[PDB]
């Protein structure tokens, strides 16, 4: 009913975290981030994840994903996930460890495998993205055929991601 | 949901 | 000069409604919604409409649409219209009854016929969308030829919409 | 406005 | 370390300007605008520029553009630049005088020549746009080949821009 | 940065 905020998390005073949200050690949450597990709950934000300004995490009343701990979440964000400016993560949603979600991108009703890089102005909806795939800027990914076809993440993509965080 | 059950299962759990 | 808020509306304490805005019975307005009829005015939000977080309703100083009541509005939102996360409705704008505007979608200088479903990450600008049309995710609808060509809404589309609200 | 008058009329009023 | 705000600027009380930001005479900043030179700094907003609601100006810790004054900025916004609803300007970024950035558009790691018109729902990343080019609605401009190919701004485009400001 | 130096220079300075 109230958020669990790890004493080692750095949550900006002006961030809004509401409801059954677990924020792990080393998570950074910028000003003007909204995390509301007031409809869909619970949410998990894994260790050393980063949420930038304008990021929203919300969830549908119904529909869940299976967490790494074998519990059900509206939203599971793994470790060292980067949710950048103006990204929307809408449950049901799974982001595996080391994922990057670029500016103004959306993940809704989707599972994104670890080590995937979603670029800027993209939509990921209704799909499982396999681990380690790249979603180009402006992509609209709404079918499993499209998600199974995505190219692999290259080292240049992760270096790009590390620069932006 | 709005998707085929086997597709919602790929999102719930993954292969 | 000040908003008329129906006693049966549910407006979040942190929503910002400014200027000549009429909010009808049963309208729900989330936290972090901005409705400013401070340039373009007036705005009408019809019965049992829903505005989700990040939604903005603004309007140009000049340019109007004809309301169902035969009065001129910067923004006319009909009954049971769903304006979802991060949608922008910019006057001049008409949304007919039972319309759905998906995540991060924009309606600007446009008339959207009743019972239309606008999906995620779409733009609707400078057009009349006939009643009961579907705008796919990622569509950029900026010409009347494009708007006259849109496919019809199917029952699966409205069921999708009801799930998201 | 920026559009042809007959097009702005479809937005103002509709057919 | 603190913003320089020209006494002739009109900054809304609810706008958030943080860090090494220079706001020139006649700049208008709407409510719910965020300018944070807390990572990448400094920022310059030139005379009679307009920032609308939802606009964000941020910058990477590293990477700069050369200002007209021959100093280095994370973000240089020239004179009479229009940064409209929900636009993201992310340093390193240069916007030349008289540029227009339409609703929900992004400029990141890019130089936009004076008198350019960026329309709605567009991305401009990793490029130099020559002076006086037009970026259509929904464009995803991420390569120099694409930016060198853009069409010229016509008078109808600037008239459109003046209407929206 | 992530770009070729000559391309980052077009962004830093322009032609
Ligand atoms: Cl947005
Ligand atoms: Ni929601
Ligand atoms: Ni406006
Ligand atoms: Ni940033």
């Amino acid at each position: 009913a109230e958020p669990y905020i790890d004493p080692a998390a750095q949550v900006h005073a002006i961030a809004s975290i509401i409801g059954d949200v677990r924020i792990a050690a080393g998570v950074r949450v910028a000003a003007g981030v909204s995390i509301r597990a007031d409809e869909g709950a619970p949410f998990q934000v894994g260790k050393e994840s980063i949420l930038q300004e304008g990021a929203v995490i919300h969830g549908l009343e119904y529909g869940r994903v299976l967490g790494d701990d074998q519990a059900d979440y509206s939203v599971w964000i793994g470790q060292r996930v980067a949710i950048t400016h103006k990204a929307l993560i809408h449950g049901p949603a799974y982001l595996g460890d080391d994922c990057f979600v670029g500016f103004r991108s959306t993940v809704f009703n989707a599972r994104v495998g670890a080590g995937s890089v979603i670029m800027m102005h993209a939509l990921v909806q209704d799909v499982e993205i396999p681990p380690g795939r790249y979603v180009p800027s402006g992509a609209i990914i709404t079918t499993q055929q499209q998600a199974d076809r995505l190219p692999e993440v290259r080292p240049e993509d992760r270096e790009f991601a590390r620069h932006i965080i | 949901g709005w998707l085929a059950p086997e597709q919602q299962q790929r999102i719930y759990r993954g292969n």
